[PDB]
């Protein structure tokens, strides 16, 4: 896997941060 | 990984350190071709002659000229090897300059301002009615003519820490510089890429900006792209831009603003080390005499400094002499002692060195301490019991032949000390000191009213017990002193309390303890040069007597000059005792010793003397 | 920036096997009185946070730092502010995307 | 290896062209070695100034751009040709002040110019001598040098030299005469030279008997 | 005549009060001289944050001027130098490289991207404060964006392409019969004394620095021409001078010319090259002795502008300028800075404060005394309005 | 495992950033006041005037 | 010996790395001169340093202070004195947190938790707040 440690002061900015599963789920118990 | 901690590691060697190994080979090629070893050993004298630093570029290849010019293609791989580029000019014209004053030259009045001549170069301006045109003129013009200054000085030149500071402030704006133009780029793509989202998908297809975009100084976006990608891939996308703006303007957006956030970043983890790096320099910056003063008798007061001003002297008085103006020099250098307390006051530091020092054995320790008062005495002509009972009430208040410590001239008033050169150096290292601390304690009573006149910043001090109290300055200064050469105070300590307390007109003392670490090392060399031994013995003879004649005088300086050799010289150190008046003469070794004649018959006898040994 | 954390199919907990995901919690759930008090606003259920990509980026800064103390071991120099860095490989990414 | 030809007639001819102004001497000029020297010229040793020296200021004061194509007169006496050659006492000498080839700036000390244009001292090496150029910059008389060198080494001797002023040059070369490799200034990057330019007029020859 | 004395505070006149107009245009900023060239128009936005952050706007009027148009830079100026000046640009500059000599535009003063709005910026500010000080609006105009004193008629010189300082001093000259420039910058003003060397409707008085010095000009016997002969004014000064010779100096020769010339208005360039820990200078006047000048002509009661100038160390010309923008509205300001964003450039301490340092001064007694007097003999015709 | 206090560390870098922000948006709307100091003082008189 | 010729190497190959410098030395070669930092004129200071880049016709006399580069393991760097600053440790300035201790122990890092900064703003806001709701209260009547 791709590491790539080369020279840096900062840290590279991080990755930033449908599914109705359970909700239905609640339902089918109900 | 997961368990152990990160450690940075030591270092990666510089490149430049360990690629050697394909041009090995040539050298023995060369050895092959001078063929014989003593030529070949001298040429590797010359190599390392230069890998010393001894001589320049030309001349060792002039130098291996000498030696391997007899082949044409190892001389021109050696010559491209050390980069020794063909100086192919002996046609040269040192050409003329294209600027100073090629055209103007008219009727001058003043100074600095000459009248321009009077043709028809009018070029018309527009703004300008009646009234500008008769207050404006334009027939002077000001051009500098350096005119030779009429005086002299010296030019002021930075402190070291300024140039720091400055480098700093210029750091730090290129950093804002650029974060500001990324953000107002940021901006400008943002519109676009607005404009650009809200469409039908065919009049996306042939959209075109023009360069500018908007940006009345528009560079300043290409500028940012190219620092943002690079500058051989970065035309590429800032042209791919240029012709797409509607696919490949929704990534040069998507990475400025990485490089924002990523620069700012950046500039927070630097000005980390830019705010620890200036507390240590600011205030050491705006103390400019006593930083240029440190350095400056650091590195001038060395044995070459003050026989080159002695000889300067020297040699300008000769020179005047050549002219015929000023009949003859009579000495070089004078020295006034009319305080006489400070002596002791100098041994109130002077063995205050050794009681702490510990490169010497405590017995030559008390041998060189007799050397300075018996000597200081004996010189000076102040009672021995004097400087004893100083140092008795001293410590009560802070509280013997001298060889072997070591080991008609009517109504003798002066003394001549016929030296070589140590001797010269003690004593003018003594007299440095003792004028440096006359000139700090005559005027100590204003500076008492100085400290006293100051009525309620630092509080270091006030804890330290650092400050000034309306106690005797100078006495104050001379226990500071002491306590620094012991050790009790570290410098910048002395350095701050001294400067407030008294003045910022006390800096020649910032360096007192290293000065007087030159009077304990050359004394105790005077006791370890024999000659110089012989030569204080000699002295002491000729002093201790009260009446003596000329030509013992003379005798005095052959047999002074018997201990030390032809290339050696002699200064000769006179002494008047009703005034302790100090000159010193630079004295060339077979011409006269002692003073001038005044008038000639008294020469004569000088003739008759000396040559009649 | 923040603190990286361990996602579906990426930054490195999850691609070697090594950790589980983050699995956000609801808004409104139990939560604990101490965290009420510092004020709160509580996500991420259980340790959210990757270790090795911490360990990775740490790597980063330590091989920066070992290069200012190789330039003063052998300048005999004070750094002088390091450069703002441009990209990588992500130029390589923008160009293909493109095209 | 080779004495590289230097010409000057482009410069000269250039400053009889735009300074046909008549030849005329500024002064007389008293040589010294720690200091300048001014054409009253006060006593030599008058001023001393210490700031509690290595590096002493350039001899020829500032004349000016108005002064070009006149020509100054200074005395030499023996004992500081003698201590420039040799190198003791002579700071001008170690710092190695001296600047272009045939045409000078005036931060070039007098004496390594006498020297960098031939002028040698004792019994001249009788050998293939090359035509001497000790005035170069003396249009007709190329070698201006009146009376001779005394039969005696060790005489007391002094020299009237008149020097000539001239216009800024673009670049000063470094070229190595007689064993005086001098400075370059005019490079690629160095900024234009501030003050004028010279080089040695005329010479002659002055016995202390 | 000349009296050493010591140095008493800054101590504000409550007898005279007026209202200031205070201009600034907040794209000035943006336009950088280069890499790591020496001036900086970042001073001028670093001193407005601290006017901004001391409440100063509460007292005066900020304005924004009407960028000057090329009709009144070619009040002064030529044609063909303004026309290059809007013309020329980094993207062109070799298709110009004739012209490029002629004006003096490319060896020390740059070509950079936008140098035209800078430069009408700077002439917009003046004229407007001029006119409004014709026009009795307000008592003091204040643009610290002019004050580019090195430029010539048809060359640029200094940094300074555009001479502002005699724009606004023509447009004074429409209603006051005299005016009296006044030059504090460690540099000769040779820009303003060449413009107005031969008449007598302007005095010029300058407080430079002689000797081996850009630029070369501004020597003692330099009295101007014809009819205005003895109404220009030189005061060359050494290095280390300090705030009480300096007062000792400016204060009996500013009375002298308001005493014996009879000035209408006054203008002020207030240049920070003059400060101690300058990039550009060697002076050690500090904050308080700065200001004491601007205070000392305030106190003379008459129309006043105050133009900005050199300074190359942005920190202490920022502090300088915010403080005599204080005492301009006879405030006294508080010693602490406010946290601006510009902070971090005011380390280790952050107070409003510039430090001499212990330099040597050069100036003694004598040099002074017959400089002085000198210069007041030659003033003895500059008697009528 | 080991611990390389990642929370505490981007702590110190968002408490740095936190006033950095806020100072240049505060200088914008100081910039905003400038204008609006003679129209509110003589609004608000004449506005209590009217009432009263 | 090839030891001398190892190092004759050595020399060259450094001296063309392209770093370094070339200093003004004098003719013995034991006085190297003093750094030209604040001459503004040339004629008697060409000797010195970087001076090459100092006129009298020029107002920028700062160009000897343009901070040499060096080719290090990739990358130019910039270099703010070299020699011929143990003062600031940059090692120990720019890390990360070991413990807990660190936020008082550590010297950058407790210029940061300890700030009064976070609390002037705050007593900013609230003033303007109290001028905003004075003007709220003065508008809320008319209508
Ligand atoms: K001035
Ligand atoms: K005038
Ligand atoms: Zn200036």
């Amino acid at each position: 896997i791709p590491v790539r440690p080369e020279i840096d002061l900062d840290p590279s900015i991080v990755p930033v941060v449908i599914s109705l599963n359970e909700e239905v789920t609640f339902f089918e118990k109900a | 990984p997961s368990i152990v901690p990160v450690v940075p590691e030591p270092t990666e060697p510089i490149e430049n350190n360990i690629s050697l190994n394909e041009e090995v080979t040539f050298f023995e090629k060369a050895k092959r071709y001078i063929g014989n070893k003593h030529l070949y050993t001298e040429f590797l004298k010359i190599l390392n002659l230069y890998s010393q630093d001894i001589l320049d570029l030309d001349d060792l290849v002039e130098k291996v000229d000498f030696y391997l010019g007899s082949n044409k293609e190892l001389f021109t791989w050696f010559k491209n090897f050390v980069g020794y580029q063909e100086k192919t000019k002996c046609i040269e014209n040192i050409v003329h300059e294209k600027h100073r004053l090629d055209l103007d030259l008219c009727e001058a009045f003043g100074p600095s301002y000459k009248r321009l001549p009077k043709s028809d170069t009018f070029m018309p301006c527009s703004g300008r009615d009646d009234m500008c045109w008769e207050v404006l003129n334009d027939e002077w013009v000001g051009h500098p003519v350096w005119a030779s200054e009429d005086s002299g000085f010296i030019a002021h030149r930075k402190n070291q820490y300024e140039e720091t500071l400055f480098k700093i402030e210029e750091e730090r704006h290129e950093y804002d510089f650029y974060i500001e133009s990324n953000l107002r780029t940021i901006q400008c793509l943002e519109t676009i890429v607005n404009k650009i989202e809200n469409m039908t998908e065919n009049e996306k297809a042939n959209f075109k900006l023009p360069p500018g975009l908007g940006h009345t100084s528009m560079t300043i976006y290409k500028k940012v792209i190219r620092k943002v990608y690079d500058k051989e891939r970065g035309f590429e996308i800032i042209d791919a831009l240029h012709e797409h703006p509607a696919v490949t303007a929704p990534v040069v957006l998507k990475r400025l603003k990485q490089k924002d956030e990523e620069w700012r970043r950046a500039q927070r983890e630097w000005n980390k080390v830019w705010r620890e790096l200036e507390q240590k320099v600011f205030f050491k910056s705006l103390d400019h005499l006593g930083l240029t003063f440190k350095q400056a008798d650091k590195k001038l007061l060395t044995t070459k400094q003050l026989i080159s001003e002695i000889s300067s002297i020297k040699v300008d008085q000769t020179n005047k002499k050549i002219h015929w103006l000023t009949p003859k020099p009579k000495s070089q250098l004078d020295f006034d002692f009319p305080d006489k307390n400070i002596f002791y006051d100098i041994l109130c530091l002077a063995d205050t060195f050794i009681t702490h020092t510990t490169a010497y054995s405590n017995p030559d320790k008390e041998r060189l301490k007799d050397l300075l008062k018996y000597f200081i005495s004996l010189f000076f002509s102040i009672s021995f019991e004097k400087i004893e009972e100083s140092l008795y009430s001293h410590k009560q208040n802070v509280s013997m032949s001298l060889l072997d410590i070591l080991h008609i001239i009517q109504n003798r008033s002066i003394f001549n000390l016929f030296a070589n050169t140590n001797i010269y150096i003690f004593f003018r290292h003594w007299t440095t000191i003792y004028e440096r601390l006359l000139e700090i304690k005559q005027m100590n009573e204003r500076v008492t009213k100085e400290i006293n006149t100051r009525s309620t910043l630092s509080s270091q001090l006030s804890e330290m017990g650092l400050d000034f109290v309306g106690e005797d300055a100078y006495k104050q200064v001379l226990r500071l002193s002491r306590r620094l050469i012991n050790g009790d105070l570290e410098h910048q300590w002395f350095e701050e309390s001294l400067r407030q307390a008294y003045n910022n007109k006390a800096f020649k003392l910032y360096t007192i303890d290293k000065v007087t670490q030159s009077l304990v090392k050359h004394a105790h060399t005077l006791m370890t040069d024999a000659k110089t031994a012989e030569i204080m013995a000699l002295f002491v003879k000729d002093r201790n007597a009260s009446t003596t004649s000329a030509k013992d005088q003379i005798i005095y300086r052959l047999q002074v000059r018997s201990h030390m050799s032809n290339t050696e010289n002699m200064f000769r150190i006179e002494f008047d005792k009703r005034t302790l008046h100090v000159s010193i003469q630079y004295i060339a070794l077979d011409d006269l010793t002692l003073k001038e004649p005044k008038a000639d018959e008294d020469k004569w006898k000088y003739y008759v003397t000396s040559y009649a040994l | 920036y923040h603190v990286p954390i361990k996602l579906d199919n990426k930054t490195l907990s999850c691609i070697t096997g090594y950790a589980s995901a983050a699995q956000l919690c609801y808004p409104g759930e139990p939560v604990a009185e101490d965290l009420a008090c510092e004020s709160i606003e509580y996500r991420y259920r259980a340790n959210p946070v990757d270790k090795l990509e911490v360990i990775v980026d740490r790597m980063r800064l330590n091989n920066e730092i070992s290069d200012l103390e190789g330039l003063r071991k052998y300048f005999h120099s004070f750094p002088g502010a390091p450069e703002l860095n441009p990209l990588r490989d992500s130029e390589i990414n923008d160009d293909f995307h493109q095209w | 290896y080779d004495l590289p030809n230097v010409s000057s007639q482009s410069v000269l001819a250039f400053t009889e062209k735009h300074y046909p102004n008549k030849l005329k001497n500024l002064g007389t000029l008293y040589y010294n070695r720690f200091k300048e020297g001014s054409f009253d010229e006060d006593s030599t040793s008058y001023s001393d100034r210490h700031s509690f020296n290595t590096l002493p200021p350039p001899f020829l004061p500032a004349i000016g751009i108005q002064n070009i194509n006149n020509i100054a007169t200074l005395k030499i006496t023996y004992e500081d040709i003698q201590a420039s050659f040799n190198n003791i006492e002579s700071p001008r000498k170690r710092n190695n002040e001296i600047w272009g080839c045939d045409i000078y700036s005036d931060d070039s000390d007098p004496i390594l110019v006498l020297r960098h244009c031939g002028f040698k001292i004792g019994a001249p090496s009788g050998g293939s001598f090359h035509k001497l150029r000790r005035t170069p910059v003396n249009v007709t008389n190329q070698d201006n040098v009146t009376g001779n060198l005394p039969l005696l080494e060790g005489t007391p001797f002094d020299l009237e030299v008149e020097l000539l002023f001239l216009p800024t040059l673009q670049k000063y070369p470094s070229v190595k005469r007689f064993d005086i490799t001098s400075r370059e200034w005019g490079s690629e990057a160095t900024v234009i030279h501030d003050g004028l330019s010279y080089g040695i007029y005329s010479i002659v020859i002055k016995q202390r008997l | 005549v000349y009296e050493a004395t010591p140095f008493d505070p800054i101590t504000v006149k409550p007898s005279d009060k007026r209202r200031v107009a205070y201009f600034y245009d907040a794209d000035v900023g943006n336009y950088a001289y280069g890499a790591g060239h020496p001036m900086k128009p970042h001073r001028i936005r670093m001193a407005h944050s601290l006017i901004m952050n001391y409440g100063l706007y509460k007292k005066m009027e900020i304005y924004r001027a009407k960028p000057a148009t090329k009709q009144e830079m070619c009040q002064f100026h030529t044609d063909e130098y303004i026309d290059f000046l809007s013309r020329v640009t980094p993207d062109n500059l070799e298709m110009f490289k004739r012209e490029s000599v002629k004006f003096n535009v490319g060896d020390d003063c740059p070509v950079f991207d936008g140098l035209y709005e800078y430069c009408s910026i700077s002439g917009g500010g003046s004229m407007e404060g001029a006119a409004r000080l014709n026009r009795g609006k307000c008592d003091v105009a204040v643009n610290y964006a002019g004050g580019l004193h090195h430029a010539k008629k048809s060359e640029a010189s200094g940094f300074c392409y555009l001479n502002d300082i005699v724009l606004g001093i023509i447009e004074l000259l429409r209603y006051h019969p005299r005016v009296l420039y006044i030059d504090i910058d460690v540099h000769h003003g040779d820009g303003v004394e060449e413009a107005f060397y031969t008449t007598d409707r302007v005095m010029t008085c300058s407080f430079h620095k002689y000797g081996e010095f850009f630029p070369g000009t501004g020597e003692l016997r330099d009295i101007g021409v014809g009819a205005g002969k003895n109404y220009a004014v030189n005061v060359p000064l050494r290095d280390g001078i300090d705030d009480a010779t300096y007062r000792s100096v400016f204060e009996p020769v500013i009375k002298k010319i308001m005493e014996w010339y009879q000035p209408s208005a006054v203008v002020l360039q207030c240049g920070g090259d003059s400060l101690s820990g300058d990039r550009l200078g060697c002076f050690n006047l500090s904050m308080e002795g700065h200001a004491n000048c601007v205070n000392y002509v305030k106190s003379f009661g008459i129309p006043m502008m105050v133009v900005g100038g050199g300074g190359y160390t942005m920190r202490n010309v920022a502090r300088t300028w915010c403080f005599e923008t204080g005492l301009l509205n006879n405030v006294v300001l508080d010693k602490d800075l406010p946290y601006n964003e510009y902070y971090e450039y005011y380390g280790p301490d952050y107070k409003l404060s510039v430090r001499p340092s212990n330099m040597f001064n050069v100036n003694t007694p004598e040099y002074l005394d017959k400089v002085m007097t000198n210069i007041f003999a030659n003033l003895e015709n500059t008697k009528y309005a | 495992p080991a611990n390389l206090f990642p929370g505490l560390n981007d702590i110190t870098d968002v408490l740095e950033e936190f006033p950095l922000a806020t100072s240049r948006y505060l200088t914008l709307l100081h910039e905003i006041d400038a204008k609006c100091v003679h129209s509110m003082p003589n609004l608000n008189e004449r506005i209590d005037k009217f009432l009263k | 010996e090839s030891n001398i010729i190892s190092t004759f190497t050595r020399r060259i190959i450094k001296e063309k790395s392209g770093n370094y410098q070339v200093l003004k030395r004098s003719l013995d070669g034991k006085l190297i001169y003093p750094e030209a930092t604040g001459i503004s004129s040339n004629r008697g200071n060409k000797l010195l340093q970087r001076s090459e880049v100092v006129t009298r016709r020029d107002l920028n006399n700062s160009k000897p202070m343009i901070e040499q580069t060096v080719f290090y393991n990739g990358s130019e760097h910039r270099l703010l004195q070299t020699n011929i600053s143990k003062l600031v440790n940059v090692k120990e300035i720019l890390t990360p947190i070991l413990s807990l201790g660190d936020i008082i122990n550590h010297k950058t890092i407790s210029r940061t938790f300890s700030s009064p900064i976070l609390k002037n703003l705050a007593l900013q806001i609230i003033l303007m707040i109290e001028k905003e709701q004075m003007s709220v209260v003065r508008y809320s009547q008319f209508l």
